[PDB]
RNA sequence: UUAGGCGGCCACAGCGGUGGGGUUGCCUCCCGUACCCAUCCCGAACACGGAAGAUAAGCCCACCAGCGUUCCGGGGAGUACUGGAGUGCGCGAGCCUCUGGGAAACCCGGUUCGCCGCCACC
RNA sequence: AGUGCAAGAGCAAAAGAUAGCUUGACAGUGUUCUUCCCAACGAGGAACGCUGACGCGAAAGCGUGGUCUAGCGAACCAAUU
RNA sequence: CCUGUCAAACUCCAAACUUACAGACGCCGUUUGACGCGGGGAUUCCGGUGCGCGGGGUA
């Protein structure tokens, strides 16, 4: 049963929601791989009327690239609880989000016969706290 | 009528019931008919091409040759003889 | 203007406010009268039944209702009874006020279409039918002949 | 098998109703025809229901009327037993009558005019403004009802 | 689901198995379809025709029944695909089928992919199919050379037990060679 | 069909939920990036290569009706409406009778948790 | 939601969005329907072909302008190929 | 949750009925030639009423 039920880290998105950049540079070093532009939608008063327009960058890290990052990110954060997803995720911070899920997630991300993950096989906030808390730190 | 375009007074006949909404199955768009076969004409709201003038919706003609992938169906409008260019997507075998 | 001009249901239903503007407000003050705080927990229930399909201008509704409830003060301003007028004047009415040229009239009021046998008014009372009298005065100010019907009440 | 009698004239009667009567071989008031009870014929009589009188006649009545008002496809000749025997499959009016009623043959099949040109009803009929159930003479009749009319028009 | 007005997609669209827009375009040719499908471990190739109550498969080949002819290697690779293509192509010919169009289902038209290998195979089997040569692998990769070289960077057998240690694109030739004459079910 | 591929009808198949299933064989998740190929950044996906592990997802099998849907019984209802006829009634609006058709809402009880085709396969 | 603009209709692995590429908004000639139900009548419009030349795509295929129904003009004379 | 009402430019529903084609019966046509084709000659393009269904209008 377990082993295929035990949580794991799938991507950590580090993005800097600026309002118009030079910031990529630091993201590249803090993570270790190229950042991506962040176009925006809708025309708005913050002199942000331009539809297609660089307004920040993000970086999606997977596998070691994600751990090796969290092995310094997490320490710079304290928070926990309430600040967690209903799906077992959590964002802290410049933003750093951690998407968590169990072994058979590809089923919902592949092209052929894809499907949504059953609520039972989903990751709960609690089952999430455990996994991470059980990895160099404390909850609440 | 306040206007005289082809679609005048076609709100009903060219609209789908909410559940039959969306792209239609390909099977009937590929159906093949032989010259002489009787076919009922009925536009499929979901299928843009291969259409005929809404006034013929409900007619039952006789396939008589085709043009490209489109069929040529002979019908009789009132007392006049007419040939309609129509695709399988808008035809059905009688009986 | 006379009821004769609008009391018949011979015109198409004309109620689409999305295509009609300048409709006059309704003169009907309230639809729920009496102790609306309480629910129909009364022994007796009398109803005023219209006997012919007709149109009833909000004019008549107001005068009919007032004359009935205004009288139901034989029981007191805070008496124990609840009065209800279940119809609302949906049908918009016009008047062609040029002669018969471009005659589609302009909105001049509203009327409610009642079919013969429907109850336009329903009152709830304890064995104390002063209400039967409140209606003799009500159907006095509406076009049709009417039937005063009692439902829960075998206390005759 | 039902006996059809046109009781109302053509003036003002729907065309599609008149044609129907015409398809049933009746082209004048008081003219009568015999019609099988089939789906196709049933629809026809129902459409004509308001300008006619119909019902299943008794063996006797039919015989009376056949004897009195039957005719050859052409000519004056009286259709009596002898005629019937020397011209039809049957041996006498009764035999023909039975065959019509049991819908085994038809007036044409036996060289007879599809139409029994009846006489006005002696004593007058019940009215052509109300159906039977209302005291008139229109619509489906009783076998006893049809017989009276047929007999009065013998 | 939600109400009377709710629109439920076709079963094969819910299952995310059939792309109906592509299907129609495919059926336009009026020719049989060369259904090229894959599995983590195998590769299937069918020649389907249109029918009154559904498709009719007139000829097929599965990477599994490849061994039935002397295959002693994995079956979820390039050389496997090609041969299964050729195998289904031959059975296809036998069935009287002369032409078809390539249906790759929900797979991607990546150059040198296994579905195109399947297409190459079926073509060489004699089947006439609308194609484009420079979207196909360069023969060597089809033979399984890319895998042999990959085992050159050995240190540990690429194949757990299986057959050979340095693998065999030669075993590939032996098989194609075999399928190109006589033998049962062909 | 002890798990498969391509479909037809396109909710009777949707939504939600329970239970069961892989010892060699199938589908998966799964493991992994030298290659073909790939991410406006990530072998996530796509693509390729592969079996150390698992049946927890998916998937297949058996089942539940609470919601949505399909059909049926009984009731609503031969009601509402209506094709044909009337020197029937009504100041009129309109109604009635005869004849030929015939509903919707809703309630109560069943049904429905897909059916079928072709191919492949201990 | 979006799809340029009325109103009604079509559309979800798209007819919408993004990116890239491209100029089929191509030349020639027809069939049919419409304009004008039935039922004669022009310009215009549309659907569907063919011939030729191209664009894209692995390919089937798609492109005879914009998802569909409005956005149009005779003879005489001029200018233009 | 409970409770009170509507729609010519609303529709989860839904008639009667109208209508395309086909078969059956009927009726009709093959010396009264129908269905149809070609041609000659018109008149006509102020209409009205009843009933059913309407739209406008106090009527
Ligand atoms: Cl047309
Ligand atoms: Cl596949
Ligand atoms: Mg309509
Ligand atoms: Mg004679
Ligand atoms: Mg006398
Ligand atoms: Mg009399
Ligand atoms: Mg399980
Ligand atoms: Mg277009
Ligand atoms: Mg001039
Ligand atoms: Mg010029
Ligand atoms: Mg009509
Ligand atoms: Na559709
Ligand atoms: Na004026
Ligand atoms: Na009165
Ligand atoms: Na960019
Ligand atoms: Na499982
Ligand atoms: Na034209």
């Amino acid at each position: 049963f377990h082993e295929m039920r035990e949580p794991r880290i799938e991507k950590v998105v580090v993005h800097m929601g600026i309002g118009h950049a030079n910031a990529e540079d630091i993201l590249g070093e803090i993570t270790g791989q190229m950042p991506v532009r962040t176009k925006a939608k809708r025309t708005v008063g913050e002199f942000d009327i331009r539809e297609g327009d660089p307004i920040g960058a993000k970086v999606t890290l997977r596998d070691e690239m994600a751990e090796e990052f969290l092995q310094t990110a997490l320490p710079l954060a304290e928070l926990a609880t309430s600040q967690f997803d209903d799906t077992g995720n959590f964002s802290f911070g410049l933003d750093v989000t951690v998407n968590l899920v169990r072994p058979g997630y590809r089923v919902a991300k592949r092209d052929k016969a894809s499907r949504s993950i059953p609520t039972k096989h989903r990751l709960n906030p609690a089952d999430a706290v455990a996994f991470i808390e059980s990895t160099y730190d404390v909850e609440v | 009528p306040s206007s005289n375009g082809p679609l005048e007074g076609t709100r009903g006949k060219l609209k789908n019931k909410p559940r039959d909404r969306g792209t239609s199955p390909p099977q009937r768009a590929v159906e093949e008919f032989d010259d002489g076969e009787k076919v009922h004409l009925k536009i499929d709201p979901s299928v843009p091409n291969g259409r005929f003038h809404p006034r013929f919706d409900g007619q039952t003609g006789t396939v008589e040759g085709k043009q490209g992938d489109a069929y040529k169906v002979d019908i009789v409008d009132g007392g006049k003889e007419k040939t309609i260019i129509v695709t399988a997507a808008h035809l059905r075998r009688q009986e | 203007k006379p009821g004769a001009m609008y009391r018949n249901s011979s015109k198409p239903a004309y109620t689409r406010r999305e295509y009609i503007s300048g409709i006059p407000g309704k003169k009907i003050a309230q639809f729920d009268m009496g102790n609306n705080g309480a629910g129909p927990t009364y022994p007796a229930q009398v109803e005023l039944v219209v006997e012919k399909p007709v149109q009833i201008r909000h004019n008549a509704l107001e005068a009919a209702r007032v004359a009935a409830n205004r009288y139901v003060q034989n029981s007191g301003a805070a008496a124990n009874y609840k009065f209800r007028i279940r119809k609302f004047p949906f049908h918009v009415i016009r008047e062609n006020k040029d002669g018969m040229r471009a005659p589609f009239g302009k909105p001049v009021g509203t009327a409610a279409r009642v079919h013969g046998a429907n109850h336009i008014f329903i009152a709830w009372v304890n064995p104390d039918p002063n209400v039967e009298e409140a209606w003799r005065r009500a159907k006095m100010k509406v076009t049709p002949t009417i039937n005063i019907d009692s439902s829960p009440a075998g206390n005759a | 098998m039902h006996a059809l009698v046109q009781l109302r004239g053509e003036v003002n009667m729907h065309t599609d109703i008149q044609d129907t009567l015409e398809m049933l071989n009746i082209h004048h008031v008081n003219h009568c025809t015999l019609v099988p009870e089939t789906d196709a014929y049933r629809g026809m009589v129902a459409k004509v229901n308001d300008f006619v009188a119909f019902g299943e006649p008794s063996q006797e009545t039919l015989e009376t009327v056949l004897a009195t008002r039957a005719e050859p496809l052409e000519g004056d000749a009286d259709v009596d037993d002898e005629w019937v025997a020397e011209h039809t499959d049957y041996d006498d009016i009764s035999g023909l009558a039975f065959a019509l009623l049991s819908e085994e043959t038809t007036l044409r099949e036996q060289g007879l005019s599809p139409t029994l040109r009846l006489h006005p009803p002696r004593g007058g009929h019940d009215g052509v403004k109300h159906p039977v159930k209302e005291g008139g003479q229109l619509g489906k009749h009783d076998t006893e009802g049809i017989d009276d009319l047929l007999e009065a028009m013998r | 689901a939600t109400g009377p007005r709710y629109k439920v997609p076709m079963r094969r669209r819910r299952e995310a198995r059939t792309d109906y827009h592509q299907r129609l375009r495919l059926l336009k040719s009026g020719k049989p379809r060369l259904v090229a499908r894959k599995s983590n471990k195998h590769v299937r190739a069918q020649l389907v025709t249109l029918g009154p109550n559904g498709d009719d498969t007139l000829a097929s080949a599965h990477s599994s029944d490849l061994a039935e002819y002397g295959w002693e290697a994995p079956t979820g690779n390039m050389p496997s695909a090609y041969l299964t293509g050729l195998l289904a192509g031959l059975r296809a010919q036998e069935a009287g089928v002369e032409e078809a169009v390539l249906d790759i289902g929900l797979n991607s038209p990546t150059p040198g992919s296994k579905v195109f290998a399947i297409q190459e195979g079926a073509i060489d089997a004699g089947l006439d199919i609308p194609h484009n040569d420079d979207v196909l692998a360069d023969w060597q990769r089809t033979r399984g050379a890319h895998i042999a070289e990959y085992d050159e960077q050995l240190e540990e057998p690429l194949y757990s037990g299986d057959f050979d240690a340095a693998d065999l694109p030669e075993h590939f030739d032996e098989l194609r060679e075999t399928l190109l004459d006589g033998d049962i079910e062909l």
